[PDB]
């Protein structure tokens, strides 16, 4: 039984935004888990939550 | 500040003091009333506003 691709009529997109103070940042992302997306970039800038 | 005032007439030295009552309160309660929220992400840290 061969796979599968998903196909969403919107692909992959996200913009990510530096608020300029603190390091924080805002992630506007075409995703099914914002928590996850918290996490990953989180620790690939060493910052907090 | 009296012996300086003596001994000059062209210039004066002045002296006061004066005590502070200042009463804090808004008319009502409900005008005092305030809120918050507060999370804890599971890396520890803590978002207040």
């Amino acid at each position: 039984m061969g796979g599968q691709e998903h196909f969403y009529m919107e692909t992959q997109s996200m913009l990510v935004v530096p608020k300029g103070e603190d390091q924080e940042m805002d992630v506007y992302v075409s995703t099914q888990f914002p928590k996850y997306i918290q996490d990953i970039v989180a620790s690939t800038l060493k910052l907090p939550a | 500040v009296e012996k300086f005032n003596a001994e000059n007439y062209w210039k004066k030295k002045g002296l006061a003091m004066v005590p502070l009552k200042f009463p804090v309160g808004l008319g009502s309660r409900a005008a005092g009333q305030a809120a918050a929220l507060v999370h804890i992400y599971l890396d520890g840290s803590v978002l207040v506003t």
